[PDB]
RNA sequence: ACCCGGUGAAAUUGAACUGGCCGUGAAGAUGCGGCCUACCCGUGGCAGGACGAAAAGACCCCGUGGAGCUUUACUGCAGCC
RNA sequence: GGAUGACCCCAGGCGGUAGGGGAGCGUUCCCGAUGCCGAUGAAGGCCGACCCGCGAGGGCGGCUGGAGGUAAGGGAAGUGC
RNA sequence: GCUGGGGCUAGGAGUGAAAAGCUAACCGAGCCCGGAGAUAGCUGGUUCUCCCCGAAAUGACUUUAGGGUCAGCCUCAGGCG
RNA sequence: CUGUUGGGAAGCAGCGCCAGAGAGGGUGAAAGCCCCGUAGGCGAAAGGUGGGGGGAUAGGUGAGGGUACCCGAGUACCCCGUGGUUCGUGGAGCCAUGGGGGAAUCUGGGCGGACCACCGCCUAAGGCUAAGUACUCCGGGUGACCGAUAGCGCACCAGUACCGUGAGGGAAAGGUGAAAAGAACCCCGGGAGGGGAGUGAAAUAGAGCCUGAAACCGUGGGCUUACAAGCAGUCACGGCCCCGCAAGGGGUUGUGGCGUGCCUAUUGAAGCAUGAGCCGGCGACUCACGGUCGUGGGCGAGCUUAAGCCGUUGAGGCGGAGGCGUAGGGAAACCGAGUCCGAACAGGGCGCAAGCGCAAAGUCCGCGGCCGUGGACCCGAAACCGGGC
RNA sequence: AGCCGGUAGCGGGCGUGGAUCCCUGGAUGUCCGAAUGGGGGAACCCGGCCGGCGGGAACGCCGGUCACCGCGCUGCGCGGGGGGAACCUGGGGAACUGAAACAUCUCAGUACCCAGAGGAGAGGAAAGAGAAAUCGACUCCCUGAGUAGCGGCGAGCGA
């Protein structure tokens, strides 16, 4: 090919933007903005996705979510992460932490959880922690280790 | 710059898995003198409707 | 990526050079002929994989 | 410092103009304007000067100046460029035949 | 002119 | 002031080929309707009109506009105790 | 009608402000150019009762002008009063 | 009493035989520069072309009433049909 | 190099040639080879730099036991008053401090968010310390940067002229020609300025000079007009004038018909509501980062990189920290294809349930609409505050 | 191999026994200006002490020297003043505006004043971080992260 040969196939030349010029192009004098006020001037509204014109907003709602933290914050506890045995009824080798999150299923600082449904490949699950009724599950066919080390 | 999250929105309002927001009941704070049984255990969480579109907006980053 | 070489077609105006780790597709684009040694080739074919 | 290839003892062709091929000594180089006077352009300057001295007078002759790249240096046969050979003193300017000027 | 005369008539 | 020679501005100005009456029309028409009157162009004058000019109405009201002032308005500060 | 468009049919729809949407036309600049056009005349200027386009415009011709201009296809905006 | 020359006091400050006078031809708070492209829910203006559709001037709440948020009425895409 | 058309060759044509050099600029126009250069190379006696290489000097380096001498003072610490930190008195720590009180030397002291205990981290009240980072008066390079109302205020002797007591404000104004060859001389005129002559390719290129647009002001010609009523046009006929063999077309207007300027603002304007003397230039929907839809693609249970690193006649790769997504519920503990409320295996609320190699959840860029934060469509206040005059 | 700047002209010179011009260093450098002997309305006025000059005592000129502060020696020596486009640190420090009013809050340690440092400044050898029997001075970039949190729990601020 060359390069009087190349351009974009059709959606994407869509770079055609709007505008304020001329009469019969649409779009002109009051330029899509109508004659109007607030709106049409040049700062625009108060944040609409939130302001309610002087009203009490939908700020009239409740924080239940209590405990919004005190100014030390977040407490460091440990947090698993939840992987159902569908997911890790890919590979078949011995299935551990690290080498789960190596493949695209953990996040680095989460503790493993499997757990959920899905068919129990027979083998070795090294684990966090289970789940009640993953654990039965996968008892027939392979096995299950528990961690907690240093 | 980054858009900023609503902490007023966040901290009582949430978005489930579909997208919906959820928020608790008005009213049984505060006066409950004698409304009736049936009034404050009529209180639990409900959905708000089409709305809520603009509380998703200020919750852009939170997601899910 | 012969230096000498690509030192010697150089001021010709038909011939635009190119080292193997230069390799673009607008200067692909850009000529008629594509032209390059055993070499280059070489890392051209390690870029896709 | 304003380079130029041709001096006032030189000999010169003139390569381009409604000179072109002439030949003659150049008399005359002002490098500021970047220029060379030779035998070539002269022109009717109407010498005004009736009252002064030389009176009368309709007007004067008079050589004027050319742009110095439509000059070229010559030596044992046409105008050729001029390579310069360092000696074991200074170095003398010469065509790319042999040894022009000395 | 800069006014400065108040507005009397 | 006016006439002649000399020098020669201004505010203003959508464009103009710019009449009266009775009507009509955003309710006070040279410009629309009907009729009436009126050859083309100036100069000296008069000011009824062009809702004449000049100043984004000083009155009035509006704006969650601004200042000066007042006090047993609020909240501060100087000062004093 | 299978021609797979911008071909021939038949039938309907097409007043329009704020607006929503869809097509395009010009202006500056980049790739296209170490190219092409340009003294036998570039851009720009002044005419046309001629050709193409629904139109914005694009062509052709003559006079002026004297040295620059830039296709098809795309890209980017200080883009049309 | 008037007056010459030489001096001093200034911006929330001077000075005032008191008017809110005077403080470089505008003083109910000087002038210049800067924050500053202050803010203006107000006024004005917002430039090329063609094609299809095409409203509202209502209700609720609003220190809200010439401004807004949700609904209603418009348009476009996708789906149902 | 030659010839060719041109005022001028570099254009065009004919044979050549260089190239680690075909970046660019200049030469009467359009040059790889005419000029300056460019690639590639060389150069300081003197001054400056020297973070790179070498050398020297200062300076410093060990174990055991015993003594308990020393280890930064109105300091720690506590209180009152405050500042700093994301922390607005909050359960308020830590770090600074003005006031008051006021220790200790290793079994001494501060801290790990009041406090206490436990377990740990540190060793305050003395100081110095390159580099990596910010900036651009100055030098250089590049440009999908401006091209004289633009671009800095100034391309031109501009922070000038000018304005103001002063601080301060602040302009306008670039181009003959390749070369002045800038028009000798005669003629009118006091000059100015013309007419000839002459230079030049071009003299409406003649110097209040390239191109010479429009408003505006003239002269000449064609048509038309003094019984005529006018948003000035339009539609019909008609006459006169000019083109075209012809048919037709242009200019003009006599008569007849029809006819309430433009814009804004409005329930409604020809409006006696707004704005516009006319013309030409300048002049208003942006951009950055986020976000939400749409769309063009890449890969798809995955997708994707940021700073930075290396490589570049404008050549791209590496870099997986991280982000978004695969699980959802619950204030949370926690549980999990569910969870929550609940005594409940009632109920209910949020949730989960795979399309037939193609395709797709999802992501990453391009593009477009709108939103958020920013002067965010442009213009404009009355004012407020700071430092100066 | 031309040259006496822009700059031609009148009128004179220099250069191949090496000019103009470019680079380095050196020389001179009136007077004002931190301005510094003392005054002063900047570019002017008046001096002291030593040496020189003219007949030179009265006068005048030339050369040298004489401000103040800080530090170190017992009058001497070392240093300091002022300036700089932006950038930097510290000592002070607003208001319009945002909150659709407004006072806590925001704007914002922003603008601006002031002092000082430099080619950078600041910071910098742990009475530190922090939950990892863990990191190891400081600074800058990217993440962490609009997260933890702060807030008339408002607008917003923000590790
Ligand atoms: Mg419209
Ligand atoms: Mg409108
Ligand atoms: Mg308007
Ligand atoms: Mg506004
Ligand atoms: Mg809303
Ligand atoms: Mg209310
Ligand atoms: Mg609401
Ligand atoms: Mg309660
Ligand atoms: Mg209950
Ligand atoms: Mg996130
Ligand atoms: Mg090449
Ligand atoms: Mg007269
Ligand atoms: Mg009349
Ligand atoms: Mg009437
Ligand atoms: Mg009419
Ligand atoms: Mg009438
Ligand atoms: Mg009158
Ligand atoms: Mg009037
Ligand atoms: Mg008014
Ligand atoms: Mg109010
Ligand atoms: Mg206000
Ligand atoms: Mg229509
Ligand atoms: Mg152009
Ligand atoms: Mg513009
Ligand atoms: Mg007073
Ligand atoms: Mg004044
Ligand atoms: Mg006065
Ligand atoms: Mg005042
Ligand atoms: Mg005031
Ligand atoms: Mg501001
Ligand atoms: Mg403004
Ligand atoms: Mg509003
Ligand atoms: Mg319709
Ligand atoms: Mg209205
Ligand atoms: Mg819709
Ligand atoms: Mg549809
Ligand atoms: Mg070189
Ligand atoms: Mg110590
Ligand atoms: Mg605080
Ligand atoms: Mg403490
Ligand atoms: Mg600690
Ligand atoms: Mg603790
Ligand atoms: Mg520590
Ligand atoms: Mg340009
Ligand atoms: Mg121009
Ligand atoms: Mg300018
Ligand atoms: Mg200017
Ligand atoms: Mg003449
Ligand atoms: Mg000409
Ligand atoms: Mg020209
Ligand atoms: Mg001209
Ligand atoms: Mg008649
Ligand atoms: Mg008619
Ligand atoms: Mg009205
Ligand atoms: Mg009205
Ligand atoms: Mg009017
Ligand atoms: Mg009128
Ligand atoms: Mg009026
Ligand atoms: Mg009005
Ligand atoms: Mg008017
Ligand atoms: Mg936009
Ligand atoms: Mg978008
Ligand atoms: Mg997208
Ligand atoms: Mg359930
Ligand atoms: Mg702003
Ligand atoms: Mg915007
Ligand atoms: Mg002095
Ligand atoms: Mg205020
Ligand atoms: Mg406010
Ligand atoms: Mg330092
Ligand atoms: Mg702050």
């Amino acid at each position: 090919m060359k390069l009087s040969d190349l351009r974009p196939n059709p959606g994407a030349n869509k770079r055609r933007k709007r505008v304020g010029r001329g009469p019969g192009s649409g779009h002109g004098k009051t330029a899509t903005r109508g004659h109007k006020g607030q709106k049409s001037r040049s700062g625009g509204l108060k944040d609409p996705r939130r302001f309610e014109g002087g009203r009490s907003t939908t700020l009239m709602r409740l924080p239940k979510r209590g405990m919004q933290g005190q100014v030390p914050g977040e407490i460091k506890r440990p947090r698993y992460q939840g992987v159902n045995l569908k997911d890790l009824a890919r590979f078949e080798g011995e299935v551990t932490p690290e080498l789960l999150v190596r493949a695209g299923l953990l996040k680095k600082g989460y503790r493993l959880k499997i757990l959920g449904e899905g068919e129990a490949k027979p083998l070795k699950v090294v684990a966090h922690a289970f789940s009640k009724s993953a654990l039965e599950k996968l008892k027939a066919a392979g096995g299950e280790p528990v961690l907690l080390e240093a | 710059p980054k858009m900023k999250t609503h902490k007023g929105a966040k901290k009582r309002v949430k978005i489930t898995a579909s997208g919906k927001v959820v928020a608790m009941k008005t009213g049984k704070r505060h006066l409950n003198w004698q409304k009736s049984g049936k009034e404050i255990r009529q209180k639990g969480r409900k959905f708000v409707l089409a709305k809520p579109e603009a509380e998703r907006i200020k919750l852009l980053l939170p997601y899910e | 990526g012969n230096e000498l070489v690509r030192r010697a077609a150089r001021n010709l105006p038909w011939v635009v050079t190119l080292a193997p780790e230069g390799l673009n597709v607008y200067d692909i684009v850009r000529t008629e002929r594509l032209v390059m040694d055993l070499d280059a080739w070489e890392v051209f074919q390690n870029r896709i994989g | 410092r304003v380079k130029m290839h041709v001096k006032k003892g030189d000999t010169v062709l003139v390569a381009s103009g409604k000179y072109k091929g002439r030949v003659g000594k150049v008399k005359e180089v002002l490098p500021k304007k970047y220029a060379v006077i030779v035998e070539g352009v002269n022109i009717v300057k109407k010498a005004v000067r009736v009252s002064p001295k030389y009176p009368q007078g309709g007007f004067i002759e008079k050589e004027a100046p050319l742009h110095a790249s439509k000059v070229r240096p010559i030596c044992p046969a046409c105008g050729k460029p001029t390579r310069v050979r360092k000696k074991f003193l200074e170095n003398g300017k010469k065509i790319r035949v042999c040894a022009k000027c000395g | 002119x800069g006014g400065p005369k108040k507005k009397k008539k």
